[PDB]
């Protein structure tokens, strides 16, 4: 009894369209593509979000389920006549014309009984096949099967759909009006596509659809990957055989992070442009970027206006105090985002996930309800984040209480060197103590097991350690980042020099960073003010790290307080299963509490 | 869970008139000898397979006159052993798996684990091909390449052989074209592992194909005998295309415009 309509108004415009923009020499062509209106007034479009970044030239994914009823409002904003076919339903519209279609996406547009909720077809302007596609008016089309979508049209289970439509554009056949101009793209890029990024050891759901002539065939390669046939019948793929005017839907499951490269394999194309990177995060992104424990500098920290005293330099997580976060007299930010603190990683980052808190005055609450969240490599141009969001930019909810700690995902992983945060909603001030989450973009860089316990006790073993008749002992199995209570971290027995604290992480990993901490404790601040670092394979011998080209042993400066973080990166990676930190220099007494980074090898 | 181990090397090699081409050969102990192969396996490299969860190490020595890796297209590798170059981030430690110069030899070492090879409705031994990345359109039609399969519990045999089936072999219909290769020798051809219209051995019988063309290409073996049955059911031929390999005296042509009308037939 479903029949639900689905809504969608999408037009017909021209562009200049510049392949390889993210890599030739000019090649930048006039085209004509499927552009997402938010009405019927075709007057403000849909921002186009970070979940379909990577559909490139491809027009929105017009999306239903079985029994639904598609109706799409095109309005056609070109000079020429053109049309929106749905190839898989089961002429020509006048320029600046309108003409609302009326789909019925029956059973025999569904997927199988078996597997993949969700199969894909394609729209194009069909007035002239051949010439429109090739000028740019084709987009991806999918029916799933009843319950798959959300409220607001979306994948939630096998979830993180990609679209990869491998095919050459011959600009020979278009708004030519006058060498090959063919590029062997993908989504209409050559080179490099962006947007493709997704978890390690997830499953991603690809549909491959192929719409060009007799001598395209492209076999898709995801790199350390392997694809999967799911139906009635399923099918372990290396690679997908993609014949032209077919489509088909594979999922697969990635595994391990970093950069792998995703092509047609038919060599002689694939050099010519169908190829791009695409990025595989590690499945354990979103760990503290470092404004909560020390890691980000008051430098970092800027805002663009605070109320007198709450300083930007504030706001960190659980930082306690008369005046702990940043508070901003006004939150006039409405189609403006002035109001807003910006932290600036130096670097760029992986962004997964944002906590914010509110402050107290004494009795009088402060926090806030709602807000955005705005990112940029370069610093001048920002992109207000986006994914799951109804609205054209997503519209975070914010805390309900003062202390209460937020939690908020970032729908699609981002890449970002500076975050913008502005509220737009409070109570009484927006105020705001937050922490940002994330981890490296290249990954191979979450922790190890000293904070979780994946590394037990029986693992970390120290040269001498405390025991005061007092019940006080500092096993050295407690040197765990993060810990509280009773006797929490290393004690080294004697402070001299030649002390060590190592760690047995079993099998030989790939050793990418190391974080330090003091203690805090009988009233004492004393901490491991520097250190050296000698790593086994074996057990027995030890070669001091040393930098790119020395024959000194290396002097990493550890933390220069009780509680803060310190992080160190090795900048080649160690290759080991034993660690030693060799203290060199401390403050009234040698004491840890520590983390590694890295993955398995 | 065993471990298998390979000394495949890369090498010139005069081939059938003739054109100094190169080619990927088998090699044992420390690389010591090869073992040939006559019967058909013209150009075809030697044959790379495996079982789920058998840590395999393949060792690799160039000794043609270009850098090349071993790049196979079946498998979950990691960086440093991928076998393949391009803007990935990696630091070099990582990078000495891409490109292997001429006359050195590196080791790639890949955990072939369970999630990455076949299914259960799929054939009892999966086929992928390998080759050299470090340059596509050479590599390849200079004679490099080579068949990999990744197989299932207890169904390979401990000395590298196919189990409860036996006697499988590898046809690999892929034209070249001397002309894009090592030497600017103009000369198509249509073969089905190297040889032409004819010079192939072939085998009679007691009662995993493959299909590289560097360029958009589509083969269509067409077998005359009904042994080809693809999982629980016959297909009349099967097809192939430029870089996807598949998992008595008669003949084996593709019955394409121009692939039997120029040569290509593998008589069985
Ligand atoms: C295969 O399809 C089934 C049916 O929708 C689905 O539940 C399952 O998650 C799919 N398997 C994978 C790993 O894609
Ligand atoms: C290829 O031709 C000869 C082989 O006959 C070879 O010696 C030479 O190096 C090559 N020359 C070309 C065409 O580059
Ligand atoms: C013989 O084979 C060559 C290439 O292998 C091909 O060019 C020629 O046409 C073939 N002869 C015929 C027509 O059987
Ligand atoms: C809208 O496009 C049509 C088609 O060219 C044109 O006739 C019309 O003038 C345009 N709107 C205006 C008045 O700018
Ligand atoms: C994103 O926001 C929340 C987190 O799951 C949820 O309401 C929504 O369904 C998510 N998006 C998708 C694709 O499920
Ligand atoms: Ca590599
Ligand atoms: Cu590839």
């Amino acid at each position: 009894n479903t029949g639900n309509r689905k809504y969608y108004y999408i037009a017909a415009e021209e562009i200049s369209w510049d392949y390889s923009k993210f890599v030739p020499e000019d090649t930048v062509y006039k085209k004509v593509v499927f552009r997402k209106y938010l009405d019927s007034t075709f007057t403000k479009l849909d921002p186009q979000g970070e979940y379909e970044e990577h559909l490139g030239i491809l027009g929105p994914v017009i999306r239903a389920e079985v029994d639904d009823v598609i109706q799409v409002r095109f309005k056609n904003l070109a000079s020429r006549p053109y049309s929106l076919h749905a190839h898989g339903l089961s002429n020509a519209i006048q320029p600046n014309k309108t003409y609302t279609y009326v789909w019925h996406a029956t059973t025999r547009s569904g997927p199988e009984n078996p597997g993949s909720a969700c199969r894909a077809w394609a729209y194009y302007s069909a007035v002239n096949p051949e010439k429109d596609i090739h000028s740019g008016l084709i987009g991806p089309l999918l029916i799933c099967r009843k319950g798959t979508l959300d409220k607001e049209t979306n994948m939630p289970v096998d979830m993180r759909e990609f679209v990869l439509l491998f095919m050459v554009f011959d600009e020979k056949k278009s708004w030519y009006y006058d060498n090959s101009h063919e590029f062997h793209a993908i989504n209409g890029m050559i080179y490099n596509l962006p947007g493709l990024r997704m978890y390690e050891q997830e499953w991603v759901r690809l549909h491959l659809l192929n719409l060009g002539g007799s001598r395209d065939i492209h076999v898709v390669h995801f790199h350390g990957q392997t694809l999967l046939e799911n139906g009635t019948q399923q099918h372990q793929l290396g690679v997908w055989p993609l014949l032209p005017g077919s489509f088909k839907t594979l999922e697969m499951k990635a595994s391990k992070p970093g950069w792998w490269l995703l092509d047609t394999e038919v060599g002689e194309i694939q050099r010519a442009g169908m190829q791009t990177p695409f990025l595989i995060v590690d499945r354990e992104c979103k760990m503290p970027m470092g404004l909560s424990t020390g890691l980000i500098a008051d430098s970092q920290i800027q805002a663009s206006e605070f109320w007198g005293y709450w300083e930007p330099k504030l706001a960190r997580l659980n930082n306690g105090g008369s005046y702990n976060a940043w508070i901003a007299e006004k939150l006039s930010t409405e189609f403006n985002p002035e109001p807003w603190i910006q932290v600036d990683m130096q670097k760029e980052v992986l962004l997964t996930g944002i906590q914010t808190q509110g402050a107290k005055h004494y009795l009088k609450p402060y926090y806030t309800t709602e807000f955005c969240v705005a990112y940029s490599l370069d610093r001048k141009n920002w992109r207000i984040f986006k994914g799951n969001s109804t609205r054209n930019v997503m519209y975070f909810g914010g805390n309900s209480d003062a202390s209460t700690i937020k939690e908020n995902q970032i729908d699609p992983p981002v890449v970002a060197r500076y975050i913008r945060i502005s509220p737009t909603g409070s109570y009484n001030k927006p105020a705001l103590r937050l922490e940002l989450q994330g981890c490296e973009v290249n990954g191979c860089s979450t922790p190890l097991g000293m904070e979780s316990g994946k590394i037990e006790n029986k693992q970390i073993t120290a040269s001498s350690f405390k025991k005061s008749w007092w019940g006080n002992y500092w096993e050295p199995f407690l040197a765990r980042l993060n810990a509280q209570g009773r006797v929490n971290a290393w004690q080294a027995k004697a402070n001299n020099n030649n002390q060590w604290l190592q760690i047995d992480l079993l099998k030989i990993k790939k050793i990418t960073a190391i974080v330090t901490q003091g203690c805090k404790s009988l009233s004492s601040e004393m901490y491991v003010k520097s250190y050296t670092i000698h790593y086994s394979d074996q057990g027995t011998d030890w070669k001091p790290y040393r930098e790119k080209s020395s024959m000194v042993d290396k002097i990493f400066e550890g933390n220069n307080n009780v509680r803060g973080h310190v992080k160190n990166f090795f900048n080649p990676p160690i290759i080991s299963r034993f660690i030693r930190i060799i203290p060199k220099t401390w403050n009234q007494s040698i004491a840890l509490r520590l983390e590694l980074f890295g993955c398995d090898m | 869970a065993k471990l298998r181990q390979f000394y495949v090397a890369a090498q010139s090699i005069r081939w059938n008139t003739s054109f100094k081409k190169i080619v990927y050969r088998e090699y044992e102990a420390y690389f010591q000898k090869e073992k040939p192969q006559s019967r058909t396996s013209g150009l075809l490299g030697p044959t790379l397979y495996a079982e789920v969860g058998d840590i395999m190490k393949v060792h690799f020595k160039n000794k043609a006159h270009k850098p090349l890796s071993i790049h196979a297209q079946g498998i979950k590798y990691s960086k440093f052993s991928e076998g393949a170059s391009y803007s990935d981030h990696t630091l070099p430690m990582e990078k000495m798996d891409d490109a292997v110069a001429p006359g050195q030899e590196y080791t790639y070492e890949w955990i072939i684990s369970e999630h990455s090879g076949p299914t259960h409705d799929d054939p009892p031994c999966l086929t992928h091909i390998y080759y050299s990345y470090v340059n596509l359109v050479e590599d390849f039609n200079s004679g490099l390449i080579g068949p990999l399969l990744i197989c299932k519990k207890g169904t390979l045999t401990e000395d590298g052989t196919q189990k409860m089936f036996e006697k499988q072999h590898v046809l690999m219909f892929a034209v070249f074209d001397e002309s894009k290769s090592w030497n600017q020798t103009s000369s198509l051809m249509y073969t089905v592992n190297g040889y032409v219209n004819g010079t192939m051995p072939d085998i009679t019988v007691c009662a995993h194909l493959i299909g590289m063309s560097s360029g958009p290409e589509l083969f269509s073996i067409h077998f005359n005998g009904q042994v080809l049955e693809q999982n629980h059911h016959k297909i009349s031929a099967i097809t192939l295309v430029s870089a996807t390999s598949t998992t008595g005296r008669w003949t084996i042509a593709s019955l394409i415009p121009r692939h039997f009308q120029a040569g290509m037939q593998a008589y069985i």
